[PDB]
């Protein structure tokens, strides 16, 4: 059949990928990949070894791009007295350096700027193209911790402003506050499912969340900057009383408190309705799908949170999804 | 304001009825309530689109 | 409201002997087609009777897609219908009773023809118009062969309770 | 078999695979169904559940005796190894699609020279699309297209700042009335609600109406209109919205009596409101069970007429060609769902009993469970003790 | 705002539903009947 | 045999518990439970769904109470292409909310009180009956950490005074400094050990 999954490294095709596995998740900063290879050795004869610990890696799934390295982030050579001798590769996203590099910021403390103008001057030391589509927020006081990794700071700051930070399929960094809106498919029970294993849980929900934190602007200091800035937000889907309280790590402002409060609500709500579907034959995360599981009466729109393409040389070509409403 | 001049609806509906009778029913007009009457009306609706 | 709630109507239906019978020295045969009904002041109309019988004629008198042979067919007469690309019931239109070849003695060939006839007319049950169909064939000699096709219908309104099978859908044609 | 008049060449089809004939020598198959049997603890009763059909499998054996069997046998193996599945003519199961899974070729030079056997193991293989299933949806309507279409038409003409000055006051006053209609509708639906959100919504309605400048901006005017219905639709579910929506449609059947542009600026409010109400009324009908086929279709006709009228107005003199197309496409979409609901939601059929009988007896006979008599109450007239002689009930699907 | 050329399947279904609801009163289109051939001919006229 | 284990959920008996498991640990603050239930589904036919995210659960072992959730804390519906399709449940002690709720103390710092009078004002925001039998202690200063969980603070304060904090089998909170003294069996090797 027309190859439903093709791989590329440094421009030379991989014609011996005995197995593969591609994963992309919305709750992190970089995807991942793992391709298994077959290697040979003739004793007392020449052997050519690549062992390239770094180069571009590309994965095309059914005539479509699905992952941009950068590549060859790790190389290992398994071996056995019996079964055989093989080699395993691995790769991650273009932000693989951000997730493992300590920031080398020029000075280390902004005077007065926006989050966007901070993300640009932070990540552009490694030539990573940003893909911004969220709303800009103005902060009076920012001081990135000394030596803290790029992964920590962006994740920390975007959490307070309620911004999702995850990578696309092309090699960019997408900061978004919602779904991409690309309507997908209708996963209906009895047509394409294999297993769903839906779930609910009360141990990760709270009916009332409260936040607190002082202010830092020059003109505000005292009673108006110590005891005033407190805000509360409620879910109303939980029918019980499970209070929670949080502290704000930044220049508290009433608008910012709710942004952080709602960010927790979306995270907690998603964790309480996780689903795990499998759809056999092999577009993107964050899409909008319809589902139908009458056995427990799922008739609600869903947003995909993770995607995984896995294949094997014998009796395996499958996909996995991790939905949430 | 229309740029594509559209003749009067009565003139059109007569044209379809005349064509249908000449080709399919061999010159006889349609019974007021039957399949031929309804298909003709549907044909007129499609032309509007 | 009034008990006649079923609003489904019936369209045109091909009928046997619609255009008369064509006679020849060998015998007399019908020439099926559409039927015209005339009123007292012109205003002709088409007939819509014997739906299931008309449907069977369409299946029998239409060539289905021919099987691949390795030498090929001309593009004109590969058989089948181009409109089958859209139907979602996972079947193909027409029939293939005419694609038999002389194999063995005449008795064997006639037996094969019967097998194809049952196979193609079986589609009637799948659509749901009929609940069962069977064809009986009798071989009498060199030149006289007969076929009879039996199709079972049902009344429009249910009257029996506790049926082993199921009430066929699309029974509003009540035949 | 029975009788001495058998003809095996007449009952067994000639085998084949991908078009190449071969001589068959055996024919097996395997069918079944997947169960989920379960037995509890300390219990004297068990259970069962059906999970779907089991994948078939066929096995055949072939013999080659003719002269130069090695070439035919060796040439046939090159077909079993060809990529992809293909048609298989099973000797008894007829033509099916299968993919070879294994094949063992046996042969000897001294024990048996001149005959080659080959066992095969086929598996059913039905083609599937590559998008893990793009089946369509036929359980809900699509309101986003029409709503966006209505937005463009309304914004095109409604413009109080450009109409002649001695008509701006009247045009604005009409819009304020249109919103008030939605306000009355919402307040009626949520009468018994006492949550904290109702107070906020009520305050929002009062604030907008008191302010006089809110309706000078077409952007503000549309947003209030669209959102107002959104709250109205979610206030209640089911039959509760029938009366409220029908009243609004009644109010939006008027036509303006001004001249020139001022007429268009006022007809836009009426036309936009009626289309929105009709769309939401259709959604309400989809949330209730069709009592009868006749009633279910009667409800549909009530909607098609309203949508048809709006289409004619928008196409009267090419007033809005794009709007006319949008309405026409939406109407056919509504028909595809409303007709299906009436004819196939519970799949009602008329029975023909030999005489009037009680509801309890009728339910037991048709179905086998007298507790189901409750369903017959809404569809059949007559007293509970004189139902018949013609009954309307569901289709048994044993 | 933009309206473009409809796809084949999305177009044939539109005709079949319109034909069925307005002429046959909701009746299904049974394959290989006279109405089936009428519907497909209508679609061809639309696409051409 | 006379059922040596029976379970209730809100007063309707579970007759299809294909498996069970109960635990009660002294080194924690809440017990647990787990029940597996067989569930069915007929295509194109109605199905009744409970999906109770919260309700009481009771377990009786050989005609004796052995747990008091409050229940249905977790609901997961396993499912397979092969073996079968089933459901699972979970539960914990009545103080579950203390284990997963941040304190909402009136002020946040006692002036001068005892440990008992503090634990009463922490737990009783959720109506969980206390079962106190230990010796009272006088603490000149107490100030609960802002936003700290109820489980953390009670465990922290009761560690420095040799108070065990664990649940009973009825739905209370028992604070004790020793064994309950209920003499049990003489587990003898070769008699009942496995």
């Amino acid at each position: 059949m027309i190859k439903p999954m093709r791989i590329f490294i440094g421009g030379e095709e991989l014609e011996t990928y005995t197995s593969a596995r591609l994963q992309r998740t919305k709750k992190q900063l970089t995807g991942s990949l793992t391709v298994e290879i077959f290697l040979n050795y003739v004793p007392s004869k020449p052997v050519i070894v690549n062992a390239v610990r770094g180069k571009e890696i590309l994965v095309y799934v059914m005539g479509e791009l699905a992952f941009t390295g950068e590549g060859g982030s790790d190389v290992t050579v398994n071996f056995a007295k019996g079964q055989g001798y093989s080699v395993t590769l691995t790769a991650r996203g273009r932000t693989k350096y951000l997730v493992d590099s300590s920031h080398s910021h020029p000075t280390g403390s902004f005077k007065d700027t926006s989050d966007r103008k901070v993300i640009e001057a932070l990540v552009k030391e490694h030539k990573v193209v940003l893909d911004w589509q969220g709303t800009e927020v103005k902060e009076p006081k920012i001081t990135l911790r000394d030596g803290n990794r790029i992964f920590n700071e962006i994740f920390e700051r975007c959490n307070q402003n309620c911004h999702f930070a995850y990578e696309t399929r092309d090699g960019k960094l997408l900061v978004t506050d919602g779904t991409t809106g690309v309507v997908g498919e209708d996963i209906v029970l009895g047509q394409n499912i294999l297993d769903f294993s839906a779930e609910q849980s009360e141990d990760r929900a709270n009916s009332e969340i409260t936040v607190k934190g002082h202010r830092v602007a020059k003109d505000v200091w005292g009673k108006n900057a110590i005891v005033q800035p407190v805000q509360s937000v409620a879910d109303s889907w939980v029918g019980a009383n499970i209070p929670l309280t949080i502290q704000h790590y930044g220049d508290a402002t009433n608008e910012s408190l709710q942004r952080r409060a709602k960010f927790e609500a979306d995270r907690r709500a998603a964790e309480s309705k996780s689903v795990n579907v499998t759809v056999f034959h092999v577009w993107d995360i964050g899409n909008i799908h319809y589902v139908e599981i009458p056995p427990e009466g799922i008739f609600d729109v869903m947003e995909c949170v993770s995607l995984t393409y896995s294949v094997d040389a014998k009796s395996t070509l499958e996909t996995q999804l991790e939905l949430a409403p | 304001a229309c740029t594509i001049q559209r003749p009067e609806p009565q003139a059109l509906r007569d044209k379809i009825a005349t064509r249908f009778s000449t080709n399919v029913l061999g010159g006889a007009e349609i019974i007021p309530e039957s399949n031929e009457f309804y298909v003709v009306t549907l044909e007129y609706a499609m032309q509007e689109e | 409201n009034f008990e006649t709630a079923d609003r489904r109507k019936r369209f045109w239906t091909t009928q046997v002997a619609a255009c008369g019978q064509s006679s020849d020295d060998c015998g007399d045969c019908a020439r099926p087609g559409l039927q015209l009904l005339c009123n007292g002041e012109g205003r002709i109309t088409i007939a819509t009777d014997n739906y299931v019988a008309g449907l069977a004629l369409n299946i029998l008198l239409t060539d289905a897609s021919k099987a691949d042979t390795g030498c090929g067919w001309t593009p004109g007469n590969r058989g089948g219908f181009w409109g089958d690309s859209f139907r979602s019931d996972n079947m193909r239109s027409g029939s293939k009773i005419r694609q038999v070849t002389a194999r063995g003695s005449m008795r064997e060939t006639v037996a094969l023809i019967r097998a194809y006839a049952i196979d193609d007319l079986k589609k009637l049950v799948a659509y749901g118009v009929a609940k069962s169909v069977d064809v009986d064939l009798t071989y009498q000699g060199s030149n006289k062969i007969d076929m009879t096709i039996m199709i079972q219908g049902v009344d429009g309104n249910e009257s029996r309770v506790g049926l082993t099978g199921e009430r066929i859908a699309n029974a509003w044609v009540w035949s | 078999m029975a009788g001495p008049c058998y003809n095996p060449n007449e009952h067994y089809l000639p085998a084949s695979f991908k078009g190449v004939p071969f001589d068959a020598d055996s024919s097996d198959s395997e069918h079944g169904r997947n169960g989920a049997e379960a037995e509890f603890v300390f219990g004297e009763r068990t259970g069962y559940a059906d999970l779907g059909i089991k994948i078939r499998s066929y096995s055949i054996r072939a013999r080659f005796q003719t002269n130069d069997h090695v070439a035919l046998s060796n040439a046939f193996i090159a077909v079993l190894e060809s990529t992809g599945p293909g048609l298989l003519v099973h000797p008894t199961r007829g033509p099916v699609m299968a993919a070879c899974r294994s094949a063992r070729v046996t042969d000897s030079k001294v024990d048996a020279a001149g005959v080659t056997y080959i066992d095969i193991d086929f598996v059913e293989a039905n083609d599937t699309v590559t998008g893990f299933g793009l089946v369509g949806s036929l359980i809900a309507l699509a309101l986003s297209p029409i709503i966006t279409a209505t937005e463009e038409s309304f914004k095109r003409y409604y413009s109080p700042e450009n109409v002649r000055y001695y008509n701006s006051e009247t045009v604005i006053a009409t819009m304020a009335e249109a919103v008030q209609q939605v306000q009355t509708g919402y307040l009626a639906l949520s009468g018994n609600d006492t949550s904290q959100e109702k107070w906020t919504i009520v305050r929002d309605f009062r604030n907008v109406l008191i302010d006089e400048f809110t309706f000078f901006d077409p952007a503000n005017s549309w947003n209030v209109l669209r959102n107002g219905f959104s709250y109205l639709d979610s206030a209640a579910v089911g039959q509760d919205k029938f009366t409220i929506l029908r009243n609004i449609i009644n109010w939006s059947s008027s036509h303006s009596e001004l001249d020139g542009e001022s007429a268009d600026a006022q007809n836009a409010i009426f036309s936009a409101v009626r289309v929105l109400a009709t769309a939401y009324l259709s959604k309400a009908y989809m949330e209730t069970v069709a009592s009868t086929v006749n009633e279910g279709l009667a409800q549909y006709d009530q909607i098609a007429a309203i949508l048809e009228q709006e289409a004619q107005i928008a196409q009267e003199d090419c007033h809005d060609n794009e709007f006319f197309l949008s309405i026409r496409e939406f109407s056919v979409s509504v028909a595809r769902v409303m007709v299906n609901r009436a004819y196939n939601s519970p799949a009602l059929i008329v029975y023909s009993f030999p005489g009037t009988m009680h509801s309890l007896v009728v339910a037991w006979e048709i179905f086998g469970d007298a507790k189901r008599s409750r369903e017959l109450e809404g569809r059949n007239t007559g007293a509970p003790w004189a139902i018949g002689p013609k009954v309307i009930a569901e289709r048994v699907r044993a």
